[PDB]
């Protein structure tokens, strides 16, 4: 497999999806199941697995066996499992983007999507026909991160390095709102709050936004910001300074992992275990977090 | 014949992606010497100790592609102005190692982009890498014609776009470029990679790139229209653009995926094949001492370069032709004959010009031949023995010096250089005055320089490199060019500087002259010199010209005069530029001085003819 790996996404049941890609050496491309979690990153013990052709930026899961893939090709990969989970098989590849697609979320709906890519675009696809709806370019710089609303078919978010965060809804003629420091780097909406999502930027702060409350989490960028499946949730806040944190409803400090050795890109928490946290990282480490 | 590369961002491996990219027409490919995505840490651990191998080996390839097919991409990560000191520490670092890089695998170009105002940071790290050694190595900043924030679509309902004109605001991507190298001061090693956008700007933020040194233009393939045989073309304002890119001689980079893969290409090498300049092809911006022929003895082939113009003589003939009609009617054709004066033959054409004019006129006329060139005289005294025999007499001497056997009704001369009078035309002529009738006709009987302010930061450039080591270290700025002037930009029409007449009737002959000229610019721009056209009168309607808007067409002789400025001056729009000239001389040496006094000052160019004269 791929040395550094990109994303981590557990589903119903508790397989885990493991994103990597080869950022160094001859080759640069990457790979695509994980069934027992504990037997990760170790290719020998997997459920099945692939090979796309260009490097996976971001990727997330589309209901229980679709895997939608941001590619370095400029392509927007949408991948799926076979009726006994043992090929991934790509449905369809779309190169619409003119650069690196950087990320990925699905909409509500799940047969809708948006992508975002250094190309300054961002797109909303239909995963029924395999098109693109609409084409907006709204920012100024490279799309860092788009996050779909979790219960609004038409909403998500949308920073980029023109220091925007923009608030989306395609039911209005002008789409896009502009939220009003540092560039923003990670989004994440609260997953039992309407109108509440949180933010990090370059510096290493995660701040709570309203439609402000903010604390200094990390030394580094904030790469990503994965809410807890609790009832009250936690925050897990991963960055280029090579830790996880784990913060409350105030921002709060309560967990620290220095485990990772490289940049942390991702984490996922268990849907069996809600106490359980998995992250993963460039240093090919798949940790296991018990988040007290 | 296109020169053309492929720009991409995603290279799984070079060898497949080269191989690709050639068989599909291009020349060379622009890909990243790191992974785009691989952010590297410098400062902080334990992310600094990653181990490695950080990118691709240089053994992927041999020696001559690395020098001729790739040009490296700088990561688009790498942020040097950043407002955090952490990323600017990384970026400085990132940005170094990926530059030495570049030069250790002997890179023909790198990019680096200009898509904000602020690159200050950008441009020390580059100009602290450019002085580290002199290496061989070109550097393309990739500027956007439109910025990115001035084509966002209006779909942001709390910020609409701009829908009023702000005539300064259309060129700020300009600005971007014009601090940037004005940081690195005018470094020979840093050109511009123009970015076209699907939305072409006001055709002054297209004119403010003239006269840059453009090396490369970007094509989006997402700018490409679509015919009904679903093949990418351009819109005619697009194709009216790559025209003259065309003419830059620049290299077309066709970057993004494909949308309809060397249909694109096809399509620029289809504008190509569809479109005096095939003399003046080789010397452009090509900047030459200009001739001295008083001073100097001109070699053979010198001469042999003004004998290839024909339409330069036929003028000449025909303007011997009509003076001769003028002077002796239908009724003394046969018992008048006019005593005609070359006063500076040297091979002889204009002889020859004169025996053909007066066959057409059916005249007799009596030739001398004035030459001080004594090599020249060789040829002219083996054309009087072989072809033309008595008729016509050569005379090796100064025509200030000589003193002639009788008095001429006519004199022929072609003393001119590209500033009209700039070979000492109005000296020699009125030192040859005294021998001339007092009806005498001179030819030419007057001349006129013209001059024009230009913008041109590559010409500029050129002068500045003329330093040499025995000299004032600014003495290449005080002192004219002749060069065929090509990437430049002309701010306003030319205007005459200097008139001088002949037969100069006048008792206080003065040939010394100082002139004021007011150039009214209409647009933005940066003055770095005056063009130096003229315009002569052979005879009545019969002239020669090589100032563009009344150049005599068809003539090679003469390319334009180049008066360089020290210091680059900023115009604004609607400013008025104010350039004074002198025509000096003493005793031995005849010089020019120049200053510009609007709308701002500069130093007075060649004082006393301390960086360049004129031999008497
Ligand atoms: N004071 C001078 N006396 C005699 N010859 C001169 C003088 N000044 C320049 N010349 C010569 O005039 C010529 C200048 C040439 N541009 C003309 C060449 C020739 N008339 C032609 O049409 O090709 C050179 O041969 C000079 O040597």
């Amino acid at each position: 497999m791929e040395r550094q790996l990109e994303a981590a996404r557990y589903r119903s049941d508790g397989a885990l999806l493991l994103g990597a890609s080869s950022l160094s050496g001859r080759c640069w491309a990457g790979s695509l199941l994980f069934k027992d979690p504990c037997a990760a990153p170790n290719e020998g013990f997997c459920s099945a697995g692939v090979q796309t052709e260009a490097g996976v930026a971001d990727l997330t899961w589309v209901g229980e066996r679709g895997i939608l893939v941001a590619s370095d090709s400029g392509a927007v990969e949408l991948w799926e499992l076979d009726e006994n989970e043992t090929l991934i098989v790509s449905k369809f590849c779309k190169y619409e983007h003119d650069d690196i697609v950087s990320t990925v979320s699905v909409l509500s709906s799940g047969t809708q999507a948006v992508s975002g890519s250094k190309d300054i675009c961002i797109k909303v696809w239909d995963l029924a026909q395999q098109v693109v709806l609409s084409s907006y370019r709204a920012h100024a710089a490279q799309v860092t991160c788009v996050a779909a609303s979790p219960h609004k078919d038409s909403v998500f978010l949308s920073c980029s390095e023109d220091n925007r965060i923009l608030l989306w809804d395609t039911r209005c003629p002008k789409p896009a709102s502009q939220i009003g420091g540092y560039l923003p780097t990670s989004l994440a909406w609260h997953p039992q709050q309407s109108e509440v999502f949180v933010f990090g930027d370059e510096n290493g702060t995660v701040s709570l936004v309203d439609t402000v409350l903010s604390s200094a989490v990390h030394s580094q960028c904030v790469t990503g910001l994965v809410f807890s499946p609790h009832s009250v949730p936690f925050l897990a806040s991963l960055s280029e300074d090579c830790s996880l944190a784990v913060l409350d409803s105030s921002l709060s400090e309560l967990f620290r992992s220095q485990a990772h050795r490289d940049f942390v890109r991702d984490a996922t928490w268990s849907p069996l275990n809600h106490s359980l946290l998995t992250t993963v990282g460039w240093d090919h480490q798949v940790v296991h977090h018990v988040v007290p | 014949r296109v020169s053309s590369g492929r720009d991409l961002n995603c290279v799984p491996e070079i060898a497949d992606t080269l191989g690709a990219v050639a068989k599909q027409g291009f020349d060379f490919l622009c890909m990243p010497v790191f992974h785009p995505r691989f952010k590297r840490e410098f400062i902080q651990e334990p992310a600094k100790n990653r181990p490695g191998p950080q990118t691709r080996s240089d053994l992927l390839l041999s020696g001559r592609d690395w020098n001729t097919l790739i040009v490296g991409k700088l990561s688009p990560w790498i942020r040097p102005d950043s407002k955090v000191e952490k990323i600017r520490r990384n970026s400085e670092a990132a940005m170094l190692q990926e530059l030495n890089f570049g030069a250790y695998l002997g890179l023909p170009a790198f990019l680096l982009p200009l898509n904000q105002e602020d690159n200050t940071n950008l441009a020390r790290v580059l100009t602290n890498h450019i002085h580290t050694g002199h290496h061989s190595s070109m550097f393309w900043m990739r500027v956007p014609l439109v910025a990115p924030e001035d084509l966002r679509d209006d779909i942001i309902e709390n910020a609409p776009t701009t829908h009023t004109e702000e005539y300064s605001g259309e060129e700020k991507t300009w600005m971007w470029w014009h601090n940037f190298r004005t940081l690195c001061d005018y470094s020979k090693r840093i050109a511009v990679a123009l970015e076209i956008g699907a939305d072409l700007p006001s055709n002054h933020v297209i004119d403010r790139w003239l006269g840059e040194p453009i090396k490369a233009a970007i094509l989006p393939t997402s700018i490409f229209l679509t015919n009904k045989k679903g093949f990418p073309v351009l819109s005619k304002m697009h194709q009216r653009l790559i025209f003259r890119l065309l003419k830059l001689e620049v290299q077309f980079i066709i970057t993004g995926t494909n949308h309809h893969f060397c249909s694109y290409l096809q399509y620029l090498e289809y504008l190509s094949q569809n479109r005096y300049e095939l003399f003046a092809k080789g010397y452009e911006d090509y900047l030459q001492s200009p001739l001295q022929p008083l001073m100097d003895n001109l070699e053979s082939q010198t001469y042999e370069v003004f004998e290839k113009d024909p339409i330069k003589y036929s003028q000449y003939q025909q303007a011997i032709y009509k003076c001769l009609l003028d002077r002796v009617p239908e009724e003394e054709k046969d018992t008048n004959v006019q005593v005609l004066m070359v006063l500076g033959a040297g091979r002889g054409p204009l002889v020859n010009a004169s025996l053909r004019a007066a066959k057409q006129a059916d005249r007799r006329i009596k030739l001398y031949a004035v030459e001080k060139n004594p090599n020249a005289v060789v040829t002219l005294e083996n054309w009087q023995f072989e072809e033309w025999g008595s008729q016509v007499t050569v005379v090796s001497s100064d025509m200030r010096e000589w003193v002639a056997p009788e008095k001429a009704d006519i004199i022929v001369s072609e003393l001119l250089g590209s500033f009209a009078d700039n070979e000492l035309s109005p000296e020699c002529l009125d030192g040859a005055q005294h021998f001339l009738k007092d009806d005498g006709v001179s030819i030419p009987g007057e001349y006129t320089s013209f001059l024009a302010p230009i913008s041109s930061s590559k010409l500029y450039n050129e002068v500045r490199a003329c330093r040499e080591k025995d000299r004032d270290p600014e003495a290449q700025f005080e002192m004219p060019y002749v060069v065929r002037l090509h990437n430049f930009h002309q701010l306003s029409a030319p205007q005459p500087c200097f008139t001088f007449s002949h037969p100069n009737r006048d008792p206080m002959i003065d040939n010394n002259r100082y002139c004021t000229l007011e150039f009214p610019v209409e647009v933005n721009t940066v003055l770095h010199g005056f063009a130096g056209y003229f315009e002569t009168v052979l005879y009545q309607d019969i002239t020669l010209s090589i100032r563009p808007e009344t150049h005599s067409p068809g003539m090679f002789s003469w390319f334009p005069i180049l008066f360089p400025i020290k210091q680059p001056i900023t115009v604004r729009e609607g400013q008025t530029i104010c350039v004074r000239f002198w025509r000096c001389s003493n005793s031995k040496k005849v010089w020019y001085e120049w200053a510009v006094t609007a709308p701002v000052c500069s130093a007075i160019h060649n004082p006393t003819g301390r960086s360049y004269t004129i031999g008497l």
